[PDB]
């Protein structure tokens, strides 16, 4: 005289079907993938399959107990969430004998916000505290804090909670002027690049700057050669970004021997190589101005680094916006795409690793559609396509029955952009926007 | 090449790797079975090499 | 050899009931009240606990999926099954002649009725010898291997439970 078990019900959208977990020791039935935001109107008539039991005599609470309509369809709205303000489906199970009896609740869960979706809030979480929102902007992550450079000698911050990407975290709302200021002559802030815990940067007269919190900055003694000159910081290698089975540390960029430009890799806590036979020479297609980069681990094990920028003011049939990949430092190769599926002609161009996938971001010059119009996505880095639908850019609100005036949509405007280890997207707006934007995809928030 | 040749030097265990790697060579113990068995009919003879996941 | 099977099956269960309820200590036996069929028992023997547990507390459901190591024997000790053969799991085993045993994938509602009440009451890692009667076995004519009506005692570690296999193999 049992109370075996199968519970199922039918397919949700075409040829989905949520599967359930049957706990028997504290009697109580649910489903650990919960239905998407949609089936709200969906179980609002649905169909129970599959509820196989020793003997099939069942009756759920009513004062009476009726008998259930396995062969009919229920409304399952009333039922759904049911941990708290609890209100469980509670059904009754008879044995064969109608001497064992038995009890269980059934919950249905359900999400409250869509999971594949980015959310910038109905409005930009802050102002841009920059005086002069004209000059060029620059921002960065280190430790517990990201910094908002500006090109005037002018530093500000905010700091970030104590970890835990899942937890209820709320911060960027306050923006602090690091009243110490004074980064080095001749800097240019556009070339701000990050290392294991200390940050690298380069000036017009091509000395290389450092500093380990930000807040005040100096010369080194290893980077700043003799014979040699520098040009671009591209990026750093280092255990921090990922799984390296390469065993690689250490920052690259591009070095103008004897007046020719050769990519050069500083090993960590050592010069620049500038053994003229075995660097290799800078392509003339490669980025010159407002280089933006990426580390990640491949499936492999092994670092990978790409990156995107401007180009120089004008070459021969050029038309797209061509992302440069390498292994290591050595040397750099274009992931060139022979067919059509060839992202546009960007300036200003911003790229990210994000979600296992690719995105790139930027403004457009075909005259028609001006402006950052929209992002452009990749699974495999050789294939580029344009999101028509979730993930927009900020400020595009769906119907509440918009585009919010601080949006990006449609503008044409200096800016910046980073992505933090709680993965929210950082969007910093310039004259024109004057806003910052914060967003993440609400399956990154997940405990799942 | 350094790699293979220090895996070679292991000697709690052998490999097998592939691509024109490692092979494992074993070595039988034809003089004992040729003096402890002789006028014996030999039914079956069972090698067995087994190994870590 | 093989002559009145059922009655002696039987009777070993018998006899571990009893044991359970005379003897000092409880002989060493413990045992839980089955849900396919409220007070009947299976009776089992608590053992060494693993050491490399996942952290994975709570117990295994009804509808979901198990890795383990196991072994099976009936009454007179001999071999069944399982992924070992020795009196333990074998993992880094310094013997030569043994292979360090598989793990397997099983489905709790996919596996006679002993095997899916005692699974639902494992935290991961404990090893739990267990004693299950002819009818919540195979049972009746039984599977290959199986004279029939047979009692078998199965010897199992869990390693790891989860709510589909792709996130457990």
């Amino acid at each position: 005289d049992a109370t075996i078990r199968a519970f199922e019900l039918d397919t949700i959208g075409y040829g989905v079907n949520y599967k359930f977990t049957i706990d028997q020791v504290s009697r109580l039935i649910y489903n650990v993938d919960s239905l998407p935001v949609n089936a709200d109107t969906i179980i609002n008539s649905i169909l129970i399959k599959t509820l196989t039991t020793a003997s099939g005599i069942v009756t759920m609470k009513d004062d009476q107990d009726s008998i259930v309509n396995i062969n009919d369809s229920i409304d399952l709205t009333k039922y759904v969430n049911a941990t708290e303000k609890n209100n469980f489906l509670v059904l009754k199970v008879w044995a064969p004998n109608m001497e064992v009896q038995n009890e269980y609740k059934v919950n249905i869960r359900m999400h409250t916000m869509v999971p594949d979706s980015l959310s910038w809030g109905k409005d930009p979480i802050a102002n841009n505290p920059v005086r002069n929102t004209a000059e060029k902007q620059k921002v960065v992550t280190l430790g517990d804090k990201i910094l908002l450079f500006a090109q005037n000698n002018e530093i500000y911050s905010t700091a970030i909670p104590a970890g835990s990407p899942t937890d209820r975290l709320n911060y960027g709302q306050k923006w602090d002027k690091e009243t110490t200021g004074k980064l080095p002559d001749g800097a240019d802030v556009t070339s701000i690049i990050r290392f294991v815990d200390k940050l690298y940067l380069l000036t017009k007269n091509k000395e290389v700057y450092n500093s380990n919190d930000g807040l005040t900055w100096t010369k080194d003694e290893v980077l700043n050669s003799d014979g040699v000159s520098v040009t671009n910081l591209i990026t750093s290698f280092s255990d921090s970004d990922g799984s390296n089975h390469k065993k690689i540390n250490g920052i690259a960029g591009i070095v103008e021997i004897n007046g020719e430009k050769y990519f050069s890799f500083a090993e960590k806590d050592v010069t620049w190589e500038k053994d003229i036979d075995k660097l290799t020479v800078v392509p003339a297609e490669f980025p010159i101005n407002n280089l933006s980069a990426d580390v990640y681990a491949t499936e492999s094990g092994t670092l990978n680094a790409i990156v995107v920028g401007n180009t120089e003011d004008g070459l021969d049939n050029d038309t797209a916006t061509v992302v440069w990949a390498s292994e290591d430092g050595k040397a750099w190769i274009p992931m060139e795409i022979p067919s059509n599926n060839n992202c546009p002609k960007l300036v200003d161009p911003s790229i990210i690793h994000y979600n296992d996938a690719f995105y790139i971001c930027g403004k457009e010059t075909k005259d028609d559609a001006k402006g950052f119009q929209k992002f452009y996505t990749s699974p495999t880095l050789l294939v580029w396509k344009g999101v028509d639908r979730m993930f927009m850019l900020p400020g595009i609100l769906p119907p509440v029955k918009s585009l919010h005036e601080s949006s990006f949509k449609g503008k044409e405007v200096n800016y910046t952009m980073v992505v933090d280890r709680n993965h929210y997207i950082w969007m910093v707006g310039g004259q024109g926007i004057d806003k910052i934007w914060r967003g993440r995809v609400n399956k990154l928030g997940f405990l799942i | 090449p350094e790699r293979i040749d220090a895996l070679i030097k292991e000697d709690k265990n052998t490999y097998l790797k592939s691509p024109a790697g490692i092979f494992t060579e074993a070595t039988l113990p034809i003089s004992d079975i040729q003096n402890e068995l002789t006028g014996d009919t030999l039914n079956a003879v069972k090698l067995t090499f087994t190994n870590y996941n | 050899k093989y002559d009145n099977w059922r009655a002696r099956n039987e009777a070993f269960i018998d006899s571990l009931a009893n044991v359970y309820a005379t003897a000092s200590g409880r002989g060493g036996l413990e045992r839980i009240e089955m849900l396919t069929a409220p007070g009947n028992y299976i009776y089992y023997k608590e053992m060494e606990p693993m050491t490399d547990h996942v952290v994975k507390a709570g117990n295994p459901k009804y509808t979901d999926y198990v890795k383990v190591y196991y072994k099976g024997t009936n009454i007179l000790g001999e071999y069944f099954d399982g992924n070992f053969k020795g009196d333990n799991p074998v993992v880094d085993g310094k013997d030569p002649s043994e292979g360090d045993s598989p793990t397997t994938i099983f489905q709790v509602s996919g596996v006679i009725t002993g095997w899916g009440e005692v699974l639902q009451r494992m935290e991961v890692g404990d090893r739990w010898k267990v004693y299950i009667p002819w009818d919540y076995a195979y049972g009746s004519s039984g599977t290959t291997g199986i004279l029939g009506y047979s009692a078998l005692v199965f010897d199992i570690t869990l390693l790891d439970f989860a709510n589909t296999e792709a996130e457990l193999k």
